[PDB]
Formats: C-alpha cells, structure tokens, sequence
C-alpha cells in the first residue's frame, strides 16, 4: 500500500506541475500587454496608429483563452473553473496514503479572460486600447491581472512543496 | 439585582411521597453499592448531564474561565500604566537631542502594543473555553434562569471586545447576534455599533474579491440595519444625528421610484 | 484556636461594595432563611439589614489529572457566617466595630460523575465564642449519596449516619477522632476562608486607591498645555 | 407590547403618494375585498374610498449561496393594515390622525423549486387594539404542499393543520409554543413593518421639501447678472 | 505554511504501526489513553514502559489547541514572533527524537545480552 500510495504522489506531482506548466505562458502573455498599454497611454499616437496596438491585443487576449481551453491533464480540463471552490463541477483529491481516509483537495481556480477581470462575465467584451484614455484604465487591469495569477502559482508551488515531503516521509 | 453574587446557576438540595420515594430508591442503589463499576452502556449515564448538579457544576467552570480571564485584561492595563510611570521618572541622563525623544517614545508604544496584543489572546482562550461550559449544559429548565443570562452576556461581552483587538471582526458575527436575543441587551447602542463595523469588514471583503452581489446587499442590508439602530438608541430618534445616518444609508442602499 | 476573632473582624463587608472577586471566590451578604439552614441574597446589597457572609470556595474534580474539562468531577468547598444586631447607621465601611457570630456552617461538598459517588458533609457550629470547648454544638452531618435525608440525626446503634453533634465521637487514644478532626479539617479551613475575607476587603480598597490615582493623575497632565 | 399601537400611525400612506420605494419591496391601498380576506388595489390611490394598506417584501431562494440568479424559487413576506371608516375631508397627507385597525393580516410564502417544497403561512388578528390579551382572536392557517386546501379548519385529529386560533396551542414549559410564537416570530415580524412603513413615508415626505428647495436654487441664478 | 501546518497534523493521524497510532499522543505520559509494554525478558515480571509524546500542531504550539487558529505569516510584525515558536517547536521534536534513540539503545543491548 505505502509503496503504491508513494507513487500516486508523484501521479499527483504530475498533475500540480503540468497545470503550473501553462500559467507561466499565461504569465507571459499578460506582461506583453502591460508594456503595451504603456505604448499606447501616450498622446503622441493617432487613432490609426493604436489600432494597430490593438490587433496585437485582439490576439493576445484570444490566446489566452485557448490556453484555458486546451489545457489538459489526463484527458481532464483544468483551469476552466471545473476544479474551482465556489462553483465546481467535479472535486481534485488526491490518495497520498495506505489506509481509507487518507486524501486531500487540490484546487485549480478559474483563468480564462473573464475570470482575470480583462473580460466581462456578462457583457462579453475585452479590454481595448484604441483610445488614449482607455489605455491608461488597461495598465491598471492588467496588474491585478497579473496579481492573481500570481496568486494560482503561489498555491500550485505550495502544495507541489507539501506533495514532495509527503512522498519522501 | 445581581445574578452572579449568587454564585450557583441554582441552588439545589420536602413532600412525604416524594420523601418515600427518596427512601426505597437509595436502599436498592445501597444494596448494589458498586463504587468500581462502570456501566458498559452508556446511555443511562448520560441522564446525570440533564442533572442540576452537572448543570451547578459547568456553570463554576465557565466562570472561572471568565474571572481568570478577566484579570489578565486587568493586569494588562496595571502593567501599561505602571511602565509609562517608570518611563517618565527614570532619568534621561543621555538625551540632549529632539530626535532623541521621538525614537524611544515610539520605541515604548511597540513594547506596550506587544504586551496588549499577548493579553489579549492570553485572555482569550479563557473565554473561548467558557463559551464551550455554557454551550454543553443540556437543562433548559436551568437555560432561562437570571444567572445563565447574566453570565452568558458577560462571557459573550468580553468575547467580542477581546475577538475585535485582533482583528477577527468575521468571527465575531455569530456571537453578537446570538448576544441581542437575551434580555435588554437588543436596547444597548454598543452591541449594534461592532455589528455595524463586522458586517462592513464582510461587505468589503467580498467587495474587494469581487464576489456575487447576493452577499454583498445581505451584508450590505444587516450593515444599515445595525448602523441605524444603533444612532437611535444613543441620541434617540429624530436626532440631528439620526437624520445624517439616513442620508448616507439612502445613497448607500438601493430605492425605486 | 483564636481564629473566631479574626473572623468577627469580617464585619466590614456589609456596606462595602466588592467587585474584585479573587479567584475561585464568591462572596455576598443576606438575611438568614428558616431555621438558618441556608441563606438567600438580599436584593439590596448595601443595606444594613444583612447579617450573612457567605464566601463560596470554587474546585473541582479531575484538575489534578488534568481532565476538568472532560466533565468528569464536581466539588466546591463554602463556609456561612450569621451574625447578630443591625449594623451601624454610618455607611462608611471603613471604621465598624466587630460583631459577634451568632453561628458557624462550614458546607464542604463532593461529587464525582463516572463513580456516581456524591457525599456532602455540612458542619455546623452554634457557639462560634465565649466557649473554647464547644464540642457539644457542633452539629456534623454527613450524607453520602441521598443516605440519610437531610437533618436526620444520629442514634447510638447506628453510628456516623446524619447529623451529630461533635460530642457523640469517641476521644480514645486509640481513636482520637476530636483532635484528628481538627487538625486536619477545621483549623486549616477557617485560616484558608479567614485570609481570604481579608484579601477581599483589601482588594477593594485598593480599586479605591486606583480610583483616587486616576482623578488626581488626570488633574496633573492639563499643565502640557 | 404596545407595539400595534405604533402601527395606527400608518394611516398617513393614504394620501400621500408613493413614489420611493426600497429594492424588493411593494406597496399599495385599496378597499377590503369579499369576505374581507385580503385587500383590493383601487384604481385610485388617493381617493378617500380606500381604507387599506398593502405592503409586499419579496425575496430570492438561494440567496444566501449567491445562487439567487439560478432561479431555485420564490419566497415574500408580506403585511397588511385594515382600517375602518372614511379618510379626512383635507387632502393633505402631513396632517392625519391615528385610526384605529379593524385586523392585521400576515402572509408569509416560500417555495423551493428543486426540493418540490411550499410553504404557505397566514397570520391574522382581528382584535389589533383594545386587549391586550387577546390570543383567541389571531388566526393561524398553515398549509403545506397545497394541503390541506384553504379555508379547512383544524381538526382535532390533525393538530396545527389548517385554519385555527392562537388558544388552541398550549403554552407548557415543555413544549411553550404560545411564548415562543411571540417571542420568536410574531414580536419582531411586526417592528420589522413598523419600521418600515415609517422608512416609506419619511423617504417621500422628504422629496416635498426637496423640490421647494429646487424652486429656490433656479431663482438665485437670475443673480448673476 | 496553511499546506505545511496541514501536512503536520496528516502526518500525526496517519503514523500507525501495526494499527496502532503513534504520534497522535496515544502513548503520552501525562494522560495517555494506553501505554505500551515490552516484554524483554521470561519471566512473570520483566517489562519496561514505552512513552511516544503528542506530536500533532497543537501539542507543536504551532496551532491554539482552543480555536485551532494557527501561526500568522502574513504580517511582517508576527512574522519576527514565528521564528520564535519555530525554535520552541524543533526544541519539543528534538527532545523526543532523543528519547526514541535512548529507548532504541536500552533494546539494543538488551537484545546482546
């Protein structure tokens, strides 16, 4: 039993790294539209030129969300919310353990566009810098947006950590 | 009128049927005088927590707690007291400079809000355990008597009070509201005023995460609630200050028209 | 014993008003009930009609062992003073002449949960002063779980069962249950109780004192500006 | 209580229209209907014919897990002021006596959606002012999953199922129903809508002197030049 | 830390030997609910006691026993004060890993002899 339970640990440091594996390309993508916004917050840009800032935009927050779409592990979406603690679909626990109730809970929250705040849950329309004024209300957004995906890979790191001393002991 | 200075949640001990029946039920247990024996069931032993004497008993345990509990808060204020005055009548041979001043004086304030913050939690885990005395006794005969009300708001008063200094102003939410359903203490403006306070700290803690709005107007709803009840029971209504409080509770909240 | 003048200096408490309760302590004045079995709180805690001191003693079962909490004992230890003659007109507790005991009930009580064993043994002492060997009004009634009723007293063929007084136990060298008694029950409990009406007394006091210090103090600290 | 005492004060919401109203929340007068169960809206609220207020909270199940937009069923509680005879001759609204309640009638509904669960409470008392025990005069009618249907009066073989009056219940400590009813529920459902027919009519009272003060300010601007 | 402090307590509930727990505080001293025996020798009365002490967060001073409300490491200001009970809590695990040595060794040449 120890011996099989000790390698569902690392079944579950699989699960842990690969879903961390996708927030740092997330992490990435933001951080082009934070020096973006930047570019744009500037008066000395026409309209026609941020236009073309905001193509770039158009696919980036596109990308973002293909990555919430598409990541997998194990067959299993994990960052569209269905691992969530308010609202969830289905419950990640993990068996680290020889005996009965010996598990514990992952949770994977939600990172699409509409959960960072860059996009509205309701009116269904993302954050734009066609406008001089709007890209200075962008650069705000955008760092709250990094704060909580900051904040997922500070939890995923942190029981990764707990995961790989419990295989040990 | 004082529930405490009876010391006891009632004081136990009359009719010839009752005294006959004392008689023949202490003969049978006398014959079957086991002082070793421990009952393999224990539902029938479970019928000594409905007793007056179980409930006499928790009562002087969640006391304790409370009087123990109590003299750390006033230690606390002795100790403050005591070491301002030290500071004061201690010469400062070595200070000829402004700024001199400035640094240990705020030096003493982290020395005073260190030993403020240890008492309080010193002070309440004695008040956390009588809250778990008061809760166990399962005698609602003995439940509505003055002592249990005097001693339950005293318990639940210096909870709250000590729970607000460390922040944790949530876990207070529970307690003053099962505190406005004893007595007269719904007509006291102190007991409303932290529930003013508790709910706004929930309002923007959901605020500030960006929670649904269902959470939001029922914390937002007890806040103005409490917010107003407690103007009028301080300077009374259709005060100069009862009539400020509607103004700002009429643009917070949400109207029709 | 000497120690029944200490407590006749105890006087003091009527028309003083205690809020600093010591530990495990309770303390109230009253007016004697029927008989003066017992005692009952007056609802003025001021007037000079009390003639009772009641100081309850709070313990418990289980604390030495560490399982108080597990709701596994119960014991507390009290004592009730009774005096005579209405207290003096001044309401100013501090200077009051000391008042005799009209009588002395010593309630030491016991109760463990899981051994269904309680016992209650009440002593009672009638003639507190004027009479050092006053063994003969010195009821002792002991009752072990409901077993006798209460105030049954004592018959020669069945011996140690219900209230007697001091007189009736044997003295012999073989058995010397008059000096075991009190060198190991009485002596200790009335020093314990005495000493601690007169922490009561003196705590209060100095809430005064602490209560003078804040008035003055305040006075002082206006001259900053 | 004194409390339905308070509530005669309500007889100003007759004439003066209302025009802000809390979130959730519905009001309106009218004339009693048939058998004087229930209230009718007038087609004119301001006309003296009508002598009945009406007062409507309404709320969300699943509002208190955020899910109240997931559509888990519907609830109100609401109550209602008959009052008897005409209006006063003057249409001003400021200036109103307090007139006495011909019977106060609450309502309370709730039903769950997912669970197939409906709740449906009526509460009337026909004798608001003149007694202040007056316990055989409120009417209780519960019903439960449409059963039993309306106007059924409790049996003594179903006790506490369908119409009935307050003495019915017993008021034992064992089972104080009657104590609790008022103590529980009843006392604080009726300050609840004390409190908030007083918000109503404060709310609009005060848009009176608002638009005084905004005559005031456009006049001021003539001032200037 | 919420995920090291939970591993503690895991740990402590789930230390079992031959289905029995260890570390949960079954062995104590002061108020043990069984206490271990071995028996080292062939006659009537050869056994020598065995203590395991309570290793669980609250025995730790990491958690309050009462409101089972752990250390804080959100505030700098608390912060200073959590290395303090860091040391006390190696201090307790330190003491105890000496004693399963020191009984280990009283076995050990016991077994030689």
């Amino acid at each position: 039993g120890l011996r099989r339970a000790e390698q569902n640990t690392e079944d579950g440091m699989s699960l842990i790294q690969t879903a961390e594996g996708y927030l740092q390309e997330t992490h990435e993508i933001v951080q082009r539209v934070r020096v973006l916004a930047v570019q744009a917050a500037n008066g000395i840009y026409s309209e026609e030129d941020r236009q073309q800032i905001q193509v770039e935009v158009s696919q980036l927050v596109d990308e973002i969300d293909r990555i919430a779409s598409q990541a997998e592990f194990n067959k299993m979406k994990l960052l569209t919310g269905a691992f969530a603690r308010l609202n969830p679909t289905a419950s990640m626990w993990f068996h680290i353990g020889a005996n009965m109730h010996q598990r514990e809970r992952v949770y994977i929250e939600t990172m699409n566009t509409a959960a960072l705040g860059l996009r509205n849950p309701t009116v269904l329309t993302f954050i734009s810098l066609s406008t001089a004024g709007k890209a200075n209300s962008v650069i705000g957004l955008c760092d709250d947006a990094l704060r909580v995906i900051s904040k997922q890979r500070a939890d995923l790191g942190a029981y990764y950590n707990r995961m790989e001393h419990a295989a040990k002991g | 009128v004082d529930e405490l200075l009876k010391g006891e949640l009632v004081p136990e001990n009359l009719t010839e049927d009752q005294k006959k029946k004392k008689k023949e039920i202490m003969e049978q247990e006398s014959l079957w005088k086991n002082p070793d024996f421990k009952g393999y069931n224990k539902t029938f032993q479970e019928l000594h927590q409905l007793s007056k004497t179980f409930a006499n008993n928790q009562f002087r345990l969640a006391l304790s707690n409370y009087q123990s509990g109590v003299n750390t808060i006033m230690k606390n204020r002795d100790w403050v007291e005591q070491y301002r005055k030290e500071e004061a009548e201690k010469k400062r041979l070595d200070e000829k400079w402004y700024w001199q001043k400035v640094d240990r004086k705020a030096r003493e304030e982290r020395v005073v809000y260190r030993e403020k913050m240890k008492a309080k939690q010193d002070a309440l885990n004695y008040f956390s355990k009588a809250i778990n005395h008061l809760d166990e006794i399962k005698n609602p005969d003995l439940r509505e008597r003055p002592e249990f009300k005097r001693l339950l708001s005293d318990v639940y008063r210096s909870w709250i009070m000590a729970e607000y200094d460390l922040q944790n102003l949530p876990q207070t939410i529970p307690i003053l509201e099962l505190y406005i359903e004893i007595d007269d203490n719904e007509k006291e403006y102190p007991a409303h005023k932290y529930l003013a306070s508790a709910y706004s700290f929930e309002e923007n803690m959901i605020k500030k995460t960006k929670g649904p709005d269902d959470m939001l107007f029922k914390y937002r709803y007890k806040k103005n609630v409490h917010l107003l009840r407690a103007t009028e029971l301080k300077y009374g209504k259709d005060s100069p200050e009862y009539k400020h409080i509607v103004n700002v509770i009429n643009r917070d909240e949400v109207i029709s028209v | 014993s000497e120690v029944n003048k200490r407590l006749r200096l105890h006087t003091v408490l009527f028309k003083m008003k205690v809020r600093t309760l010591p530990h495990k302590t309770v303390l109230y004045k009253g007016k004697p009930s029927a008989d003066g079995e017992r005692c009952e709180a007056a609802d003025k805690q001021e007037a000079q009609d009390n003639t009772c001191l009641h100081l309850e003693v709070f313990d418990f079962v289980g604390s030495e062992d560490g399982k108080s909490s597990k709701n596994l004992g119960a014991k507390f230890k009290k004592m009730e003073l009774f005096f005579e003659g209405s207290n003096n007109a001044d309401p100013d507790p501090r200077k009051e002449q000391p008042r005799n005991l009209t009588k002395i009930r010593t309630y030491i009580y016991q109760n463990n949960f899981l051994l269904e064993d309680k016992v209650i043994s009440v002593i009672a002492d009638v003639a507190p002063n004027g009479e050092p060997a006053h063994n003969d009004k010195i009821e002792l009634f002991y009752q072990h779980d409901d077993y006798p009723v209460w105030g049954t007293p004592e018959t020669p063929s069945e011996k140690g069962v219900g209230k007697y007084i001091l007189s009736n136990v044997e003295n012999t060298k073989s058995n010397p249950i008059r000096n075991n008694f009190k060198k190991q029950f009485y002596f200790k409990n009335l020093d314990y109780f005495d000493k601690l009406f007169t922490k009561i007394f003196d705590y209060n006091d100095r809430d005064s004192n602490k209560h003078y210090k804040k008035n003055v103090e305040a006075l002082k600290g206006s001259l900053k500006y």
